[PDB]
């Protein structure tokens, strides 16, 4: 990703343009997002496969579990700078639900169709072109297996897009932690599953947070063009 | 009566008699008569002009029933005094009645008075509530090569970003939100207030005025009900 980026930025610039991995440059359009597909394998066997729901397997499910469990803490890692979340605004289109489906998007975890079990996977889309693939991936994984690890179980897939007497517990329904401060928080608490293995010191975590923190501030202290729109003549 | 009008003529000095008089298959029209020329004959046999707006094959002159010599008043607006004194269509001619291809004011009455000959009742009241738009610049055109139109008036959201010099001053009503909000924000009253004064001056009865709901100068002035023929002409 580190290259993928350098190259874009550069040819793009060499061509005559500026290239930007920001998640939501403009409003009412599409702000790039970095979907991440994944699966672990043992020998030349992806223990993500099997029977039981869309191909897949027990194993996978704990994964689907893991993410869903610390979704918030993760998106603190794989969803920074504020902008991140202007995309992670409740859509229906927008993947903010914490479920899995093979359709019924809105659903932040898509188990794409498959064919050859040879390649059965998990697409967790919410992550945005803005994270150190490093932390992000790590944290994705790190969780994924703490689920894989101590049981932890998805339950059922969506297949029933968002839209349900908004409340009607559709309200109840687990969300993609929309909103930095919030996300920041999660991570402050979730520590654990990260911290586990050594892959992640308290610091690391701390420092990290601590950083995103500042930006989050600069952003809210600075008054916004729109606020005038609506709030000015009062 | 004329005897009357007659005074009024001296009551005020006046010269000329005109503004608003005939009125098309579409709307409003006038011709100006030197103050003299008025005199019974005039009141009794009219004046006549011809065709243009609805009319076919030559010369169909039409009597101008200098009339509803009630519907007569000093127009503020024109320069030098003058009795705007409608006319009951062109009456016809020698028959003397429905102006060629119309006589909108006529039709009015046929209707009206016809009503009367049914017994369904005796008098029909109409109280229309006409709203209008008040803007600053209105440019448009169309032609082989292109077409277009532009509207502007300090107000109408759009204008905020707009630079002025005395400069912005930013209080204005944003899209469906011109809702009687008090002044700074209200392009202004004085225009309405004012319109009332004259409206009454002209002889209508005002019931209340205010801003309707539109970003850029939607204004409404209300007026007490009448009789079709009267109100219509009001
Ligand atoms: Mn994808
Ligand atoms: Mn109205």
């Amino acid at each position: 990703i580190q290259i993928y980026k350098y190259v874009v930025h550069n040819v793009a610039h060499r061509f005559g343009k500026t290239a930007t991995f920001m998640p939501k440059p403009m409003f009412g359009d599409n702000g790039s997002g970095m979907h991440c597909h994944m699966s672990l394998a043992k020998n030349g066997t992806n223990l993500f496969s099997g029977d039981k729901y869309a191909g897949l397997s027990e194993q996978a499910l704990y994964y689907i579990g893991g993410v869903i469990k610390h979704a918030k803490a993760i998106n603190a890692l794989a969803n920074p700078t504020t902008n991140s979340y202007k995309r992670l605004v409740p859509g229906y289109e927008a993947p903010v639900m914490l479920a899995y489906s093979a359709r019924n998007r809105s659903a932040s975890i898509r188990i794409p169709v498959v064919a050859s079990p040879k390649a059965r996977r998990i697409e967790v889309r919410f992550p945005d072109p803005a994270a150190n693939p490093y932390l992000c991936f790590a944290a994705l994984l790190m969780a994924g297996l703490d689920g894989i690890k101590n049981k932890i179980h998805p339950g059922e897939p969506m297949d029933k897009n968002l839209y349900d007497l908004p409340p009607e517990e559709a309200k109840e329904i687990p969300q993609v932690a929309g909103s930095l401060e919030e996300a920041l928080n999660a991570l402050d608490l979730d520590r654990e599953f990260l911290k586990a293995g050594g892959v992640f010191t308290d610091e690391a975590i701390d420092a990290y947070i601590a950083l995103r923190r500042e930006e989050d501030d600069r952003v809210r202290m600075t008054p916004h063009p729109v606020e005038f729109e609506l709030y000015y003549s009062v | 009566s004329a005897e009357h009008v007659l005074t009024m003529l001296n009551e005020h000095e006046v010269k000329f008699v005109d503004l608003r008089f005939t009125d098309t298959k579409g709307k409003e029209q006038h011709v100006t008569i030197p103050a003299h020329q008025v005199n019974a004959e005039f009141f009794e046999e009219g004046k006549m002009f011809d065709g243009s707006s609805i009319g076919g094959w030559k010369g169909i002159n039409e009597s101008d029933m200098v009339l509803m010599p009630d519907a007569s008043t000093a127009v503020i607006d024109p320069f030098f005094a003058d009795s705007t004194l409608i006319i009951r269509c062109d009456i016809l001619e020698p028959g003397t009645l429905q102006g060629y291809d119309r006589d909108p004011r006529s039709i009015a009455k046929r209707a009206e008075d016809y009503l009367r000959a049914t017994g369904i009742a005796d008098t029909v009241l109409f109280g229309p509530e006409p709203e209008f738009f008040l803007f600053d610049d209105i440019r448009f055109g169309a032609s082989i090569s292109g077409s277009h139109v532009a509207i502007d008036d300090i107000e109408g959201a759009w204008n905020s970003s707009t630079k002025y010099e005395g400069g912005n001053k930013g209080h204005r009503p944003g899209v469906k939100g011109g809702y009687f909000p008090v002044p700074p924000v209200d392009s202004a009253q004085d225009i309405r207030s004012e319109m009332c004064l004259v409206m009454e001056q002209m002889g209508l009865v005002v019931e209340a005025h205010h801003h309707e709901v539109a970003t850029a100068g939607q204004n409404e002035v209300a007026t007490r009900f009448n009789t079709m023929t009267k109100k219509a002409d009001e």
